[PDB]
């Protein structure tokens, strides 16, 4: 149900996430945010530069 | 054919090793050689000639993450030295097969060549050689090295040898 | 289903020659070469040469040329190699092992190598056979053997119970004497209690002097 | 390919010009960058400046300049006199206008404030106007462009002949 | 946007040349612009000086 | 044949006889569409329309921007320069292949001519024959569509060539 | 020559048929056979042999508009795939015309090896047949196939068949 910068974050859902590593995470069409309501300035670029770690 | 090639030819490319009364001898065919040489010599002249200048391109090493620009910019450069790497690898395998079926086909011309010009005087012995039917001394042999054997002459000699 | 079983070893002296079998089963012998590779005791594997049993093809490697002969015989489904003037470089244990795809469509590189023979060795050595002397290794956990002594030349091999008996049994490796002959043990690690019920075999065999000899153990 | 540099002969009328930081020594003493003009308050004024400077030439100018961004409020006053500065540089075709932003940065060779740099291009026939009521490090003039084979490499390797 | 496809909106923001100009049109002495979607968020905030004529 | 035939304009491969009746040449329609047959459809491969393209990225620019217009132009020549060798490289290996196509399709023709001749006939050396017997006109077309019977006229020419 | 092939050879790939006053048979010449298989075997090898690993690259796909850098990064891609496909056209045509000529010659070099060893006992009957001038019974006949045919022994036998009646 999370985006990878949801997880970031700490969406409460996304709490099952913490600390977590991988090879591929698979972000699904199902996938929602429910939190505080924000916005990513150059938002790509965060999600790949932390996909990649 | 010939199983195998003569190490200790020194003269040239292809070659006659002949065996008569006066003795075995050994001579290189020259205007075979240059033949195959011509072509093996284009072909690389074209490979290596002079290829691109390139001046001002893009960044290709990186100190800090940057993200989705820098992503792109080693994406383009690595999908360029992939292809390039693969026309190299293609070019080189074409141009070596057929490097050999040049030279492959040079051997087997000359031979044929050489078939033409006996006519009915001699013999394909089984391995690139011939049963030449007749006395075959050395000027003889010159003669067939160089182009100007008369087989009308020899006719009447050779093909009685190998009839009866 | 698939197998390569190969002679029995043989023992060889400086001058003569020597051949071995590989007899193959399980697939048909035809649409596959064999390969052979041999192996000096202590060193890595070196390989011999290769043949064809679908065009009678060989490729041998290049140090031993003349010396190999590679065969096949279709009719038995055997694979035999043939090494002349032996020296005493060449002792060593010898494999086959299924190796190229012949005939058959192609690939890729899936075997090459499927499966491969027990191994044969081959002892290349001018000195005399000599049978070995058993001697039982006299005995809560407890320990017993046998003691296998002053033999030539390799192999023997020894079992315990016909093979009935196989865990915690450690044998050996062959130790080589200045008396020129061979020495090996073989012990059993057993629980000290169990000794009434209970009895020993050791199936001590050394084949290049056909001795066969049974001979046990008790405290 | 070239840091052909030409001087202008800027006016910068009510201002006290070439100031220098310890940072940036040249000599015995202090200074600044060579091609860069701090100007400061004069007397106790900042003017609103606006000068402007025309491309009469047949190629494309290119101007340096920046503005500075001071660690506190009294080193803003100190300066530029008022409680926030402005710089704004313009051609006939493009705009561009920096607010300087006061804090605290960490601190590089005795200092916790900072300086942003920023180019105009300004081409044949169009003019440059500087605009500015405080903050300004001022360009002394342009660099020459031209397009060509030039380019520019990172390596630790020597040269030889 | 109720309707099936997507809607491209164009606007924009005044740059006064100075600060007399400024007050008379816009009153406050320093404007603002944001112009926001659920998702994204965008926000200018004029400049004021002298550019060419 | 060391050379080959100007003035042969009713086809690509052809027969050039001389016998007691006279000199005289004709065509063999059937290698030489052979031939053309291939060069057409090789032809055709290469020519199949090429691919549509509409809104791609700009290519000119006016104004230096640095670094993204250092890429897009960098992206697009660097498709240019691989295009550029693709071509080079195509036209050249069709071209050797062309040639060897149509080498061996006389080649060929002449190899078909050898084994219906069969023991009536030698090889002169510069790609002629030399039939041994009296080839009259209508000898010579039957060669030429395919039915001279070797078994007929091999009495003849068995004799002249050895006795 | 032969203008047609054999359905129904399942020894090999190309063979031998032959007859004689014994009778007709077939047998499939295995040397040959695996010489073309060997080529087309490595051939297909190397161009299934390993191919590359790629792990994070660029995106592909994108929900909304952006205009320049978007547009980049699509003809990127796009430029990339173009190229890559005619790599594998082109590929895949050239080692096919190949694969033909390689297996075409073949068969043809079967043929020579096979008539410089009847020498002048036999003659090349024109579909790639032989008409053997002599009594070629059986064990002639493998001694043809398996290379061994002496033809200095049937010499005079063919060679008289042949220049008389
Ligand atoms: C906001 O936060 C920052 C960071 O917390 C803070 O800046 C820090 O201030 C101290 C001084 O107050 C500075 O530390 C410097 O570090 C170097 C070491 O590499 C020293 O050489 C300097 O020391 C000298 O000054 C002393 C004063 O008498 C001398 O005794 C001494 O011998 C040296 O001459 C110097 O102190 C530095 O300015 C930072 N540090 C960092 C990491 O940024 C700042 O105080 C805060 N802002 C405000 C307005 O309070
Ligand atoms: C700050 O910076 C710049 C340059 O230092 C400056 O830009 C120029 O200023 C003058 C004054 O505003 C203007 O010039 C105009 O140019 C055309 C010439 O082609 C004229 O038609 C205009 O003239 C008329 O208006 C006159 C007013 O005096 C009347 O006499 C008459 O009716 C004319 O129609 C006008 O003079 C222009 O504003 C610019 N030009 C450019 C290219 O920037 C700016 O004015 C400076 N401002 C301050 C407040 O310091
Ligand atoms: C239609 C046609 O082609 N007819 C010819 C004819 O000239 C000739 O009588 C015949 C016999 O050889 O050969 C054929």
């Amino acid at each position: 149900d999370c985006t990878l910068i949801d997880a970031l974050l700490g969406d409460p859902h996304c709490d099952v996430f913490q600390n977590e590593t991988w090879d591929l995470f698979v972000e699904r069409s199902k996938a929602f945010s429910n939190c505080y309501p924000y916005d990513v300035p150059d938002y790509a670029s965060l999600r790949s530069l932390v996909a990649s770690s | 054919f010939i199983e195998n090639g003569w190490e200790g030819m020194i003269d040239g490319w292809y070659g006659f090793r002949h065996q008569n009364s006066e003795g075995t001898g050994q001579a290189a065919d020259l205007k075979s050689t240059q033949a195959a040489i011509d072509q093996i010599n284009g072909k690389l002249n074209r490979v290596i000639e002079k290829t691109n200048e390139k001046f001002h391109q893009i960044e290709k090493e990186f100190s800090e993450v940057e993200g989705r620009i820098q992503d792109l910019e080693k994406y383009v450069e690595d999908t360029k030295i992939d292809l390039w790497s693969y026309n190299a690898e293609l070019l080189v395998a074409l141009e070596n097969q057929h490097t050999i079926d040049l030279t492959d086909s040079e051997m087997n011309k000359l031979f044929e060549k050489t078939r033409r010009q006996l006519r009915e005087n001699a013999e394909d012995m089984g391995n690139g050689c011939f049963k030449i039917y007749h006395k075959c001394d050395n000027a003889c042999i010159e003669s067939i090295r160089n182009g100007t054997y008369d087989h009308d002459v020899y006719r009447d000699e050779a093909l009685n040898n190998r009839f009866q | 289903q698939v197998q390569l079983v190969q002679s029995g070893a043989e023992v060889k002296k400086p001058g003569a020659s020597v051949k071995v079998s590989c007899k193959t089963s399980g697939y048909s012998f035809s649409t596959y070469g064999v390969s052979w590779v041999r192996q000096a005791p202590g060193q890595g594997p070196e390989w011999v040469g290769w043949i064809s049993a679908y065009t009678g093809i060989t490729d041998y490697a290049q140090k031993f040329q003349g010396r190999v002969t590679l065969t096949t015989d279709a009719t038995t489904a055997t694979a035999f190699l043939d090494l002349r003037s032996l020296r005493p470089d060449d002792t060593a244990t010898y494999f086959c092992a299924r190796d190229k795809v012949q005939g058959r469509v192609e690939v890729g590189s899936g075997g090459r190598h499927d499966y491969w023979g027990q191994g044969t060795l081959v002892i290349v050595s001018s000195a005399s056979t000599k049978g070995p002397s058993v001697f039982p290794l006299a005995p809560g956990t407890a320990a017993l053997g046998c003691l296998v002594k002053d033999y030539f030349p390799e192999p023997v091999t020894v079992s315990w119970n016909s093979g009935a008996l196989t865990s915690g049994v450690h044998t050996f490796p062959a130790v080589l004497q200045s008396s020129g002959l061979y020495s090996l043990s073989s012990v059993v690690t057993v629980p000290s209690s169990s000794l009434g019920t209970q009895t020993y075999i050791c199936n001590v065999n050394h084949k290049p002097s056909n001795t066969k000899v049974d001979k046990k153990v008790e405290p | 390919g070239t840091l052909e540099f030409i001087t202008e002969g800027f006016t910068w009328t009510g201002v006290t010009q070439n100031g220098g930081s310890n940072a940036c020594k040249r000599g015995p003493g202090s200074g600044f960058f060579s091609r860069l003009n701090w100007l400061t308050k004069s007397g106790s004024t900042y003017p609103v400046l606006n000068v402007t400077m025309p491309n009469n030439d047949n190629f494309d100018k290119l101007y340096i300049w920046g503005v500075h961004h001071p660690s506190t409020n009294q080193e803003q006053t100190s300066l530029y006199v008022q409680a926030s500065g402005r710089v704004t540089v313009s051609t006939r075709r493009s705009q561009q206008t920096i607010i300087p932003n006061i804090g605290s940065r960490p601190w590089v060779r005795g200092l916790s404030s900072r300086i942003s740099i920023y180019w105009t291009i300004v081409k044949p026939g169009d003019v440059l106007v500087i605009n500015s009521n405080g903050n300004l490090i001022a360009p002394r003039g342009y660099f020459k462009m031209r397009t060509g084979k030039s380019s520019i490499m990172r390596s630790d390797a020597p040269i030889d002949t």
